[PDB]
């Protein structure tokens, strides 16, 4: 159903694809440039990508990756909108990356300078199947339940308890 | 001048002035506890306290009675002075009231206190507490009180 | 109108090297078109205006002037960004760096005297405007000493010369 | 030479803080949970041997820091510049406290320390100042009290009024420099390597030692006087307002080798007495107590 | 009587920003041992004052519904009463008042 649409796709060269595009997407991020980023990356996607990342510096980068990309499942929508048939396909990627977050005032707040740590990560594709311009690109990550928890922020903070009104109790 | 004036001026003259206060004390009569910017209470207090004496005198004092009649307007309250109030504070030579400082008016910035009658059904009022007694200083306090008293 | 106080939230440093001093964080906030007089927020803005954050809040609590729950409900704003958005640590090592009354924008209106006389009577509003700075606050600088009196006394002497000569 | 005995001692302290803090894998997230009537269910997530009391503190407001002497962690005595271990419930104790028993315990401790630091540093060279120990005592008793070997030379030597007065100044320019008082908790064999020049302090550590199951003991260090503490400490030297040091007392059996021990009154910033009822305090704190 | 000259600025500043105008540091401010919020000393903390008279508030309402009129005060004393408790042997021949929930913690 992606075939008859296209009929010039094929499932052995695009993890390649989906690899140096997921590497750009995290480069326009880096360099702070949107307009390349829109031609990259899904409507749903960007908001999620780039709420936290305003006024604050990102330094990523990509080091050699562990287990090759492959993809996982391939699945098509079936005409629930007019004029519109969309198509997600999901890739497994399994690479170490290294990345830092500075602060507002340039105080490095995540991650570390320069030394890479081992990431799996699971990757949605969308395309426009009916769209003669339409093309391939990042549309969000599935979070596995069994992940581990991201590694541990710089900084220590409080949660505030509930605040009383004279006429109440503490639990 | 004005040394060793004792009353302060209140309404719109002395007959207002006892009125105002006529009324607070109706008030506290009543309920038992009431907030009024700070001078009045101040200057009602003591009329309070001079009622409990009149009340203590009893029922079958004719000149108590008459007094009871024009200081409380409700007279449903004069039964209970005569039958309440009096039989509360019979040990007791004085010291029927309690007022308190609490934070100002919000419309008008006036300096306000609540005054109540002691031994009323009320939730208490949070009161000065002065600290404990095993506090740093107080046990050094305590030290000194043992030498004297053992010194003899 | 300017709105210049605002943006300056914006501003982005770049990260530092390892070999720098930790920078401050630093918040602007501010509160528009406040009615009340602004001469009359200064005095409250002048009270505030090198104390902690908690200290000028408490300052502010018993404070009986009617502007004086406005400002405190600027600080607190501020407090709670400061901690979200604007990265810091504790919200207890803060401490006011500027504030500031502005006149807002005034209204006109009508009030009349005996005769046919009349006067125009202003509906006053103003901005209030604050700074806060990650960090204990600095240390109030000491009374000029009679030693340092002496020694600045010395130095003017010295700096004497034989003028309009060669 | 003292001297150079005093900064070596540093460099051991510091070497083995160092260590302490080095075996710690990045930082690792405990959660503190506040137990006090104030504010509650506050929970802090703080680093694993690198937060303090100090830090959950000034989360919360200035008034915590100012007015917050110990700290209870699952309800033990916990000093409030010491680095914590584990996830627990957190209260802070004050002076005007309910039961302030153990809050005044490591107040008078604590001074005891400040005082013995003082002692050690008043006299020149030429003649020998050995530190003992300080003993628990009460405070319902007159005073707080360091024990002094001093020098067969000064076997004659009783101190002056003036002397005294000397001692007292010298103890307020330390409140002044308002030194903050940082704890290490060891096991027995480094810190015999800090102290293995005065025998008295080398059995008292081994005395702490041997009473743990652990060898765990504890060193109180004010900026650069280090000394063998039995509990703790209050945070900064600033906390004291007044202090006098009242008497030097000596010991009646003491024909082997001559204990003196010091005499001294003090009161914290919170809790300050008027002129007169302070004078009538030191006037006790003068008799010998035991 | 009209003013001969303007006034300048700094004439004025002097006037205005002496520290006799000035607003004053209060030092009399302190933590509520019981609530932990900021009262004054030498009055009552504004916090626990409020929760009192929200108590003493809801009394007085179920005061006026037995009551039920007014000039009706009775000639005995009042006792107050919350869910699961009972009067005393000393209690009785007193006006008792019901709740419908658990006695305060501060309320003894
Ligand atoms: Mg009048
Ligand atoms: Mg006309
Ligand atoms: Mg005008
Ligand atoms: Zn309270």
């Amino acid at each position: 159903r992606i075939k008859d649409y296209d009929a010039n796709f094929k499932i052995k060269d695009f993890p390649e694809k989906a690899k140096d595009i997921f590497i750009e997407a995290h480069l326009c991020l880096n360099n702070s440039d949107h307009d390349r980023l829109h031609t990259l990356v899904t409507e749903h996607c960007f908001p999620d990508m780039t709420w936290d990342i305003k006024y604050k510096t990102v330094r990523w980068s990509f080091v050699e990756s562990l287990e090759p990309s492959h993809v996982v499942q391939v699945r098509c929508s079936s005409m629930m909108n007019q004029g519109n048939v969309y198509g997600q396909i999901t890739v497994r990627m399994h690479t170490r990356q290294t990345l830092a977050i500075y602060d507002r005032f340039g105080r490095l707040m995540y991650g570390q300078e320069d030394v890479p740590k081992d990431v799996l990560e699971y990757v949605v594709f969308e395309k426009q199947l009916t769209n003669p311009y339409g093309s391939w690109r990042m549309h969000t990550k599935i979070v596995p339940p069994w992940a581990p928890p991201k590694q541990p922020i710089l900084k220590t903070v409080m949660i505030p308890g509930p605040q009383l009104k004279p006429e109440e109790e503490y639990e | 001048i004005s040394h060793g004036r004792v009353f302060r001026r209140m309404g719109l003259g002395p007959e207002s002035r006892i009125h105002l206060l006529r009324n607070l004390l109706t008030g506290l009569v009543r309920h038992e506890r009431i907030e009024a910017p700070w001078a009045r209470v101040d200057e009602m207090r003591g009329y309070a306290e001079k009622l409990i004496d009149y009340g203590k005198l009893g029922d079958t004092n004719e000149r108590a009675m008459r007094m009871a009649d024009f200081w409380l307007t409700e007279k449903d309250l004069i039964p209970k002075l005569f039958q309440v109030l009096a039989p509360r504070y019979k040990d007791q030579t004085g010291g029927y009231t309690r007022m308190l400082q609490i934070p100002n008016r919000s419309l008008d910035r006036a300096k306000m206190a609540v005054i109540e009658y002691k031994g009323n059904c009320l939730p208490p009022l949070p009161l000065p507490r002065r600290d404990s007694h095993l506090t740093l200083l107080n046990q050094l306090l305590q030290g000194l009180r043992q030498d004297l008293r053992q010194s003899q | 109108i300017s709105r210049k106080w605002e943006k300056k939230n914006k501003i982005v440093y770049p990260p530092q090297l390892p070999g720098e001093p930790r920078r401050p964080a630093e918040i602007y906030h501010c509160r528009r078109q406040i009615k009340y007089s602004k001469d009359k927020m200064w005095y409250l803005a002048k009270l505030i205006r090198g104390m902690s954050i908690d200290q000028a809040l408490a300052q502010l609590e018993f404070n009986d002037k009617k502007g004086a729950k406005i400002i405190k409900e600027v600080l607190l704003e501020a407090q709670d960004m400061a901690v979200r958005d604007h990265n810091v640590e504790f919200r207890s090592n803060l401490y006011i760096a500027e504030s500031t009354s502005g006149r807002g924008q005034c209204l006109k209106r009508i009030r009349y005297h005996g005769r046919g006389r009349f006067g125009i009577m202003e509906k006053v509003y103003c901005h209030y405007f604050v700074k806060l700075v990650e960090g204990p606050p600095p240390p109030p600088e000491p009374p000029k000493t009679a030693v340092a009196h002496a020694k600045e006394y010395i130095q003017q002497l010295r700096s004497r010369t034989i003028v309009h000569t060669l | 030479s003292p001297t150079e005995l005093t900064e070596m001692r540093n460099d051991l302290f510091n070497k083995e803080k160092a260590r302490q803090l080095s075996l710690t894998p990045r930082t690792e997230k405990i959660e503190v949970k506040h137990v006090g009537k104030t504010d509650p269910g506050t929970v802090f997530v703080m680093n694993k041997n690198i937060s303090t009391p100090y830090s959950c503190a000034m989360h919360l407001s200035e008034w915590y820091c100012r007015k917050s002497i110990l700290a209870l962690v699952d309800g033990q005595p916990w000093d409030m510049y010491k680095p914590l271990t584990k996830s627990c419930e957190i209260k802070f104790l004050t002076f005007k406290d309910c039961d302030p028993g153990e809050v005044n315990k490591a107040y008078w401790r604590s001074c005891a320390m400040m005082m013995g630091c003082v002692i050690e540093r008043a006299f020149k060279d030429e003649y020998m100042v050995n530190l003992v120990r300080a003993p628990e005592v009460p405070v319902i008793s007159g005073a707080f009290c360091y024990d002094v070997v001093l020098d067969s030379k000064l076997d004659e030597w009783m101190p002056t009024k003036e002397n005294l007065r000397s001692f007292t100044k010298d103890a307020h320019a330390l409140i002044y420099k308002d030194l903050p008082f940082e704890t290490l908790e060891v096991e027995a064999k480094v810190a015999l390597e800090i102290f293995q020049h005065s025998k008295y302090k080398v059995d008292f550590i081994e005395e702490k030692a041997s009473q743990n199951p652990e060898r765990i003991v504890k060193l109180h260090r004010i900026g650069d006087f280090i000394d063998v503490s039995e509990g703790p400490l209050i945070p900064r030297t600033s906390i004291c307002f007044q202090y006098e040091v009242s008497a030097v007392h000596n010991l009646q059996p003491t024909q082997p080798s001559l204990i003196r021990r010091f005499q001294g009154v003090s009161l914290p910033v919170h809790l300050r007495a008027h002129f007169t009822i302070w004078d009538k305090l030191l006037e006790r704190s003068r008799k010998m107590v035991t | 009587a009209a003013p001969k000259n303007r006034r300048t600025i700094e004439v004025n500043r002097c006037r205005r920003r002496n520290p006799q105008k000035l607003i004053k540091v209060k030092n009399n401010i302190d933590v509520c041992p019981e609530c932990g919020h900021l009262k004054q000393k030498h009055v009552l903390c504004a916090y626990c004052y409020e929760k009192v008279c929200k108590e003493t508030a809801e009394i007085r309402r179920q005061i006026g519904k037995q009551e039920g009129g007014p000039f009706k005060a009775p000639t005995i004393e009042t006792v107050v009463l919350y869910t699961g408790e009972t009067p005393s042997e000393q209690d009785q021949g007193k006006r008792i008042i019901e709740r419908d929930r658990k006695r305060p913690s501060w309320f003894t």
